[PDB]
DNA sequence: GAAGGGCGCCTATAAAAGGGGGTGGGGGCGCGTTCGTCCTCAGTCGCGATCGAACACTC
DNA sequence: GAGTGTTCGATCGCGACTGAGGACGAACGCGCCCCCACCCCCTTTTATAGGCGCCCTTC
C-alpha cells in the first residue's frame, strides 16, 4: 500500500481491452449519453471470409457507424489507471484497436458544415471599428500624482530626533542578525534624515565598501 | 560629451512625445523647441522641473499660434499639476519678458462641435450666441469655455443634435452644475442670442430649464 | 437602487521663518568585455654518445 | 702466438627549432551608489471669486 505502487492484476490476469477511435462530433453526441451513459448498441457479423462490426446510435442519442479494425502489432499496448484516490492500477492489455468511420451517409458538404459549425468564430480578423475618436479627458492634475497626494498628506519622513537612544537599541536588534548592513537598509529601519543617521553610524561604528563599493556599516568590534 | 544638455535634449524628445499625443503641427513644436532653448539658455529657472517648462512652453505656443489648448488638455498629456504649469508659465513670461493674448470662445467651437460632430450651422450659431453674450457681458464671471459650452448646449438644444449637459460637461471637463449655472445666466436671452440666420428645431419657449 | 440638486469645500494670491527634502553635479568601486600573452606539442635535423671494428704493445 | 685496450665510423638517442592551439589576464569598459551643492517646501491671516466634491433627497 503506497502511492507509487502499481497494481499489476489486469496484466497478470491477461485482461484484454478494445481500442476504438471516434470522431469528435460523434464524441460530442456521446457526451450527451442517454440515461446513465448508454449511447447505443454494437452489431457484429462474422462470415467465412468477411467480418463486419458496426455501432448504431441510441434513438435518444439520435435526437450506422462501421468500425475499421487496426493492427496493434509492432507495439504492445496496455491500459493503466489513476483513481480519484490516486491509487494506481493496470486494468489490462489491449487486444484490439479500431476506428469509427462514415459510410454511405455523407460526401463532404455536411462535414464542411460540421467544421464550420464547430468554429463559430471571427478567427480574430479585424472587422473594422469603422471610425471613432475616443479622445481622453484632461484631469487638471495627474491622477496617480493626485492618488499619490492622498497618501502623501497622511505622513511625512520629516520626523523628530528624540532618539539618541531608541535607534541604537534597534541597532542591536538588526546587527544581531548580521554583522553588517547596507546604508539604505539602515535608512529603512530609521525614520530620520540620512545625514543625522550618518552622525549615528559614525558614533558607534565605521563602514565599508565590503568589496562591493556600497556604503555598508557595522558595529565596532572594539 | 554633453551631460549639461542631456535633460534639455531629453525634454525635446519629451516635447515631441507630448506633441505626438494630440497631432500638433510641427511649426508650433519648433517655436516650442526654440522657447525651451531660450528658457534653457537663461538658466535662471534651472531650479525647476523640465517637463513643466516643456508643458508651459506648449501652452504658450498654442496661444502664440492663436489656438490655445486648455491646461486641462495640457494636463492630459503631462504629469504636471495645472498649478505648477501656471506657476512655471508665469515664471517663463517673466523669464522671457513677453506678453500674451486673451482667449476667445470661437477657437474651441471647432473641435468640441467636431467631437460632437455638430454641423457648422449649429457650431456657427453657438459662436454668435457666445459672441453676442460676451459683447453684452451677460456672464461676467463664468469661464468663457463654461460660457461657450452652455452656448453650445443652447445651440445643440436649438437643433436636433441635442445632448445632455453631462456629455457636454464630460467633453469640456467643466462641472455639470457650472454649465447649469452658466445656462441660467444665458437663458434669459436664449431667444435673442441666436443668430438671425437660424432654423429652430425647438422653440426658444420650449428650451429646457435647469 | 440610482439620479439629482443643493451644501459646502477648495482653490489663487501676498509674505516670511525653521527643518527636512530633493535633485543635480560629481565621483568612486565592482562587474563585463576583448585581444594579447604564455604555455605546449609536434616535427626535422644537428649533435653527442654508443656500438662496431683494426693496429700496436706487452705477456 | 694469443689476449686486452683505444678511437673513428657508424648508429641511435637527444634536444633544439618553429608553428599552431588553448588558457590566461590586463587594459578597457559599464554603471550604480555615494556625497556635496543648491534651493524648494510647509503655515497662518485677511480678502474674493471661480470652480467643485459630497450628501441628501427623490425618482
Amino acid at each position: 500500500a503506497e502511492r507509487g505502487e502499481l497494481d499489476l492484476t489486469g496484466a497478470k490476469q491477461n485482461t484484454g481491452v478494445w481500442l476504438v477511435k471516434v470522431p469528435k462530433y460523434l464524441s460530442q453526441q456521446w457526451a450527451k449519453a442517454s440515461g446513465r451513459g448508454e449511447v447505443g448498441k454494437l452489431r457484429i457479423a462474422k462470415t467465412q471470409g468477411r467480418t463486419e462490426v458496426s455501432f448504431t446510435l441510441n434513438e435518444d442519442l439520435a435526437n450506422e457507424h462501421p468500425f475499421v479494425l487496426q493492427s496493434v502489432g509492432g507495439q504492445t499496448l496496455t491500459v493503466f489507471t489513476e483513481s480519484s484516490s490516486d491509487k494506481l492500477s493496470l486494468e489490462g492489455i489491449v487486444v484490439q484497436r479500431a476506428e469509427c468511420r462514415p459510410a454511405a451517409s455523407e460526401n463532404y458538404m455536411r462535414l464542411k458544415r460540421l467544421q464550420i459549425e464547430e468554429s463559430s468564430k471571427p478567427v480574430r480578423l479585424s472587422q473594422q471599428l469603422d471610425k471613432v475618436v475616443t479622445t481622453n479627458y484632461k484631469p487638471v492634475a495627474n491622477h496617480q500624482y493626485n492618488i499619490e497626494y492622498e497618501r502623501k498628506k497622511k505622513e511625512d519622513g520629516k520626523r523628530a530626533r528624540a532618539d539618541k537612544q531608541h535607534v541604537l537599541d534597534m541597532l542591536f536588534s538588526a546587527f544581531e542578525k548580521h554583522q553588517y548592513y547596507n546604508l539604505k537598509d539602515l535608512v529603512d529601519i530609521t525614520k530620520q534624515p540620512v545625514v543625522y543617521l550618518k552622525e549615528i553610524l559614525k558614533e558607534i561604528g565605521v563602514q565599508n565598501v565590503k568589496g562591493i563599493h556600497k556604503n555598508t556599516w557595522e558595529l565596532k568590534p572594539e | 560629451m554633453s551631460s549639461s544638455d542631456r535633460a534639455m535634449m531629453n525634454a525635446f524628445k519629451e516635447i515631441t512625445t507630448m506633441a505626438d499625443r494630440i497631432n500638433l503641427p510641427r511649426n508650433i513644436v519648433d517655436r516650442t523647441n526654440n522657447l525651451f532653448k531660450q528658457v534653457y539658455e537663461q538658466k535662471s529657472l534651472k531650479g525647476r522641473a523640465n517637463d513643466a517648462i516643456a508643458s508651459a512652453c506648449l501652452y504658450i505656443a498654442c496661444r502664440q499660434e492663436g489656438v490655445p489648448r486648455t491646461f486641462k488638455e495640457i494636463c492630459a498629456v503631462s504629469r504636471i499639476s495645472k498649478k505648477e504649469i501656471g506657476r512655471c508659465f508665469k515664471l517663463i513670461l517673466k523669464a522671457l519678458e513677453t506678453s500674451v493674448d486673451l482667449i476667445t470662445t470661437g477657437d474651441f467651437m471647432s473641435r468640441f462641435c467636431s467631437n460632437l460632430c455638430l454641423p457648422k450651422q449649429v457650431q456657427m450659431a453657438a459662436t454668435h450666441i457666445a459672441r453676442k453674450a460676451v459683447e453684452l457681458d451677460l456672464v461676467p464671471g463664468r469661464s468663457p469655455i463654461s460660457v461657450a459650452a452652455a452656448a453650445i448646449y443652447m445651440a445643440s438644444q436649438a437643433s436636433a443634435e441635442k445632448r445632455t449637459q453631462k456629455e457636454i460637461g464630460d467633453i469640456a471637463g467643466v462641472a455639470d452644475v457650472t454649465i447649469r449655472q452658466s445656462y441660467r445666466l444665458i437663458y434669459p436671452r436664449a431667444p435673442d442670442l441666436f443668430p438671425t440666420d437660424f432654423k429652430f428645431d425647438t422653440p426658444v419657449d420650449k428650451l429646457p430649464q435647469l
